[PDB]
């Protein structure tokens, strides 16, 4: 409508305090790099951020991280309003408190470990009632801004007093965990993720439309790839990002149950999804439930496959349920699953390139202090033929080595490390080397 | 075009050609009560301290964007 | 008994339902998977029930979808409960009196899929091959599936028909859907103003363009 | 902290009365080959041993057999304190009794079979409340030192009277069987054992850490 | 910084801020015997005629690179 | 020391008159965008060009197209000298003549078709004795500058008289065809090409080194990939670009010969290569000569495999011969070929991504006039699973359709088209569509 309205898009820069616009749009709106902007979203929520320019950003779109989106209570594809906020005063006193779930087990001075370096010389704009995320000591903590010096907005500047009262707040019902999986946790499947996004856009984000139109939305999406490529991740992310109910069916779980309990659980899954729609069902290890008729020895197994087919077929268009399933290759599974109504769409999540590996490594080192000696590009380059799971494990193994080495040196009075010492602990390239060498 | 913020958070605006040495910018901040000795010039996103960058280098070479907001802090 | 043999998506279920509607006959659908999902006798009961119900509301067409699920060849039929079901079907078919005024239509991939007993004199004694369509047929199918759609002048359904070599009806139908949804998706971005999730009117104002088809064909 | 603190490591020499240090560390602590040392561990438990030098021993580590570890109530990877104990007096009378489980079926004079050759010209340092292990006659017997001449420590020297009262003692809850399997019972898998050790170190020996961190340990 | 070549191939140099409208550049060429009517201002790599670009747009918006060689040809 | 010396690198911009440097280097050398520069190379050859700035260009390197390299008689990795040349005067009269090979069959006014739009408002610096390349009418013509107004250098400016006398010149021995295959003709195998480049650098470009050192250079490189991925291209390009003798062995050809004639031809190939070293031997369809011992029915076939092994083994390190061979998969060929001395290195040339497809399409439309309606990106996107050969053929088919359509309209007095009308003919998107639809 008005040019101040833009469409929420994914973020190139992962800094909580940054939003991105096309230079055209910035010019049009007379915005200068670094200008504090005020963003308005749903539930009359508001947020203040720093604007920068992204070449890739479409003129009608804004790029914001998931922190901002949550604060504005918007999802990807929603519309927001942007206005300048030049009245930003270096506020004197801010009061921030952590959310309980995020700080369980953490036993540090949250200020020194999290808050201090977050805000330090950042000149970060903050608003009351904002929840922000600080990563470190192999964790990520969510803090809510309980009070700010100027009541609406403030810039946390060097002399800004940051106060933590030290009583962890509860999580309100509308507040979503930033520890939930999102697209930002998935690296390397850009194009595939994009396809799936498009597929689920209308059915999940705009269900009503299907009452008005006779066009049939895609019902089943089959994610084929080797193990550890992030198929489960993708499904969960899509659910979270579209705000859809997620029901997990795990092949082994189903097959562990006796006789009808299998099929009951299957039906129940479908029914539950139908009820909490819009919904995504994810079938992990579909090959376990529904192999080819050749490999299907025994009648109980055939019954289960049959049930699944019927269940899929029984999904009405108005049910607003998408079923996503993961398997190794299409040749793994009974071809009936690929019929018109059933898994009619396939996406291939494959082994990533070095570029993708780098993104994956980045994702899995985000809560880690990495020494300057760490060359994730090197790691990316040498880790030929590795899938996400491999890389993730490599990062773990490196961390644990680091910890192991330090635990030996904590033979003095020092406790089992600590949140602080964990935050002081840097994973070094040698740690990665140990892992790669193992 | 650089918008520099005083430690009180007052915007100071000036335009320099990219060919201008960073020293020109230093002199501009040196016009107000902001000596290189007593005050630092900080950049955010990216995070850097322009104060310590070579004054002889061009504004283009010091990688200052055509528009950049900068901040002043006492070198304490 | 009429046996409709063809690859998936050729419109075997369509044909049966159409014939029923056009002749004004009761239509009972038996779906292989559904039957086989049931436990033990519940399978065979449901089979009997289908036949009985049809007999009652005759003239009637029974359609067996995915007949290969109910009645594979004796080789592929591992286990006795499965053999019982095939047997039941044979008996049920045989038990159909001429006076019953019931035709049974069944769909499968190839005659070699199914137990040859089904092709005996009384049983599925007639076969029709519904095959992959020619370009001419593809065009008709595209036309059918764009009938409720506003198509821009740029749309060349003949082009689409020509380039969609080896596509069956289901493929074409899906292509049309995908094109529609793309169109909607594009417009939903522009409805960022004040308008709700489209509308009957805006849906009617929305034209699917050749680019929309192109996107679909390219996907 | 203090250099007297070291990390418990596996033992190259399986003699109950021997602990091993790097020569550097021995020099640093001014220790002479054969010097009796006093080791302090958890539950305020104590033990006295003979120190020797191992080339392979890392400077920050001590090598002790499982006997010692149990007496110090420490496990591999724990920290202990080492101080010299030059006040070791050839004690006159020690009283040792076997643990019941270890002597089931054994029908000898424990002295002649086990105790005598264990201590004989060994000049073994002993402390009260120590459990030691003597191997022979295709068995291994655990004896507890119930009383020593000088109350804390003693060196069992030739003239030392060794007395067994002949009532087998019960096993207290904190006391672990030396007939349990340990790394000392595994030969040939050095490198593999090392890998597994590392794998289980943090999850088994330091579980708490996993509350504070988001890294996933090997399952 | 723009180096403009006369149709005789004589280099003319001037610096304008990117914020300056393209008209400022037009006036500069209009200073010498090069009217907008009688003469065109051409760009090479990329190949374009700046003459016909909107004068009100910023030098940044007319996509003129921080350094650009330009040429003059009679609109004949 | 001296900073005017730079290392010849591949070219991002394919304009004949452009060379690229890092801005740092341009600043260091006080160079302005568009400044004419004089480049000095081997055989005391010289060239004048326009300088621009490439971000990716390493400071110590210069990017120049193959036209320039040839004019400077340098190869990739050579060193050149750059000096400013501001004394360049808009010259009055230049005289250019085409090389015979390039113009065979061309029957146009070379001026209007090639020369005019090449030079038009380009303000191109030219030097006497330069050979430049103009692409059009599904051909590329090489012209030599025989005379220029100012004797050394000139800028071809609007009023510059361009004269073509119309006697095609012969090709001198040092002059290489720009119709020869080079890296610029290979799209999509960036990383693989880079590896091969490194492999052959020292043995092909610096053979002498192997007299001084005892390190063994790679002898055999095995290029594995599906058909049409450009394995033959790669080999020929590498040969051309390194200036090495290229001997082609084609499996079928060898196997067509009777008995010893096979093995003789094999030996001869090796001997010939040895003689004209540094050399690359390329074995096309290696699977024909050397299948696995299982599939090798008959003794004459086994003899040939054996011969090849011995021939490979018999290559002394000082021979300065690299053997490159192409096959579908390593499982195709006798495993003995992968021993230490033999094909000890494998590179996988795979199916290209859309990005690579676009490059390939660009390569194959370079001599074609494409209407504005042509969207090569579209073509690239929709041509999933296509290899280079597929794309190349698509471009041909589109061209020929275009020609076919026009040949109908040339039903008037006009002859079978012409160089001119061929140059006037544009391939349209519909032409591509026809091809894609076929
Ligand atoms: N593309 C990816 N980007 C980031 N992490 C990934 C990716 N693929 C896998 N992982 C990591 O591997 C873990 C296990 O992968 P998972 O989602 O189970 O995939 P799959 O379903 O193929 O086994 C994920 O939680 C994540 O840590
Ligand atoms: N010939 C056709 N004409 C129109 N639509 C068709 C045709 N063939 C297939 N379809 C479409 O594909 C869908 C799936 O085919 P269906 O009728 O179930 O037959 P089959 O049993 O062969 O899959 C049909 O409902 C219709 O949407
Ligand atoms: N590496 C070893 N060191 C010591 N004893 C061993 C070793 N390997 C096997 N043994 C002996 O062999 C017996 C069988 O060992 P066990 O753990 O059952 O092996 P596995 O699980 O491989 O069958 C054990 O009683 C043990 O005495
Ligand atoms: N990567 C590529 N870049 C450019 N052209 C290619 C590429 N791959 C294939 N081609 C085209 O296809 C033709 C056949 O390639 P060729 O070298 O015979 O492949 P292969 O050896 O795998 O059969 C080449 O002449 C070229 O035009």
């Amino acid at each position: 409508n008005r040019p101040n309205r833009l469409i929420v898009d994914e973020a190139i820069n992962e800094d909580n305090s940054v939003v991105s616009l096309s230079q055209p749009k910035m010019d049009e709106l007379q915005l200068f790099r670094g200008d504090t902007v005020l963003l308005k979203g749903k539930k009359r929520r508001e947020a203040v951020c720093i604007v920068l320019s992204d070449d890739t950003c479409s003129d009608e779109k804004i790029r914001m991280n998931r922190v901002v989106r949550n604060n504005l209570r918007v999802r990807l594809g929603d519309v927001i309003s942007i206005q300048p906020c030049p009245d930003v005063k270096y506020g004197k006193r801010i009061h921030v408190l952590p959310i309980d779930d995020t700080v369980e087990g953490i036993t540090g001075n949250l200020f020194e470990v999290y808050l201090k370096p977050y805000f330090l010389e950042a000149y970060r704009p903050i608003r009351k009632g904002d929840i922000f995320l600080v990563r470190g000591g192999m964790r990520a903590v969510e803090f809510k801004v309980v009070e700010t010096d100027p009541s609406p907005y403030c810039i946390v500047a060097p002399d800004t007093v940051i106060h933590c009262e030290g009583e962890p707040i509860k999580r309100a019902a509308a507040e979503e965990s930033l520890n939930e999986v999102g697209y930002d946790d998935i690296g390397g499947c850009r194009k595939q993720l994009a396809q799936i996004k498009e597929m689920v856009e209308l059915p999940l984000r705009h269900p009503a439309l299907f009452k008005a139109i006779g066009v049939k939305p895609p019902r089943g999406i089959l994610l084929y790839g080797p193990p550890g490529t992030g198929k489960t991740l993708i499904a969960r992310a899509v659910a979270n990002e579209t705000g859809a109910f997620f029901f997990l069916i795990n092949g082994p779980e189903i097959m562990s149950k006796l006789a009808g309990e299998s099929e009951s659980n299957l039906r129940k899954a479908f029914e539950e999804a139908e009820k909490n729609a819009p919904a995504i069902i994810f079938i992990d290890e579909l090959d376990a439930i529904a192999p080819k008729r050749e490999k299907t020895h025994g009648e109980v197994e055939r019954r289960i496959v049959s049930q699944l087919l019927t269940l899929m077929d029984g999904l009405k268009q108005r049910a607003h349920v998408i079923v996503m399933a993961a398997t190794n290759r299409p040749n793994s599974i009974d071809p009936a699953l690929r019929r018109f109504g059933r898994f009619d769409r396939e996406v291939d999540i494959g082994i990533p390139d070095a570029t993708g590996r780098l993104e994956i490594l980045q994702i899995h080192t985000k809560n880690m202090k990495l020494a300057d000696d760490v060359d994730l590009e090197q790691v990316a380059n040498e880790t030929h033929g590795h899938v996400g799971a491999d890389l993730a494990a490599l990062c773990s193994e490196a961390a644990l080595q680091a910890i192991r080495k330090k635990m030996d040196l904590i033979d003095l009075e020092d406790e089992t490390i600590d949140a602080e010492v964990m935050n002081s602990l840097a994973v070094t390239m040698d740690d990665f080397r140990w892992a790669l060498s193992q | 075009k650089l918008r520099i913020r005083t430690p009180s958070g007052e915007f100071l605006e000036r335009r320099f050609l990219a060919s201008n040495k960073l020293q020109i910018v230093f002199d501009f901040v040196a016009s107000k009560g902001f000596p290189w000795d007593e005050y630092k010039l900080l950049s955010t996103f990216p995070r850097r301290d322009v104060t310590q960058l070579d004054p002889n280098k061009s504004l283009l070479e010091v990688k200052l964007f055509p528009q950049e907001t900068l901040f002043l802090e006492a070198k304490e």
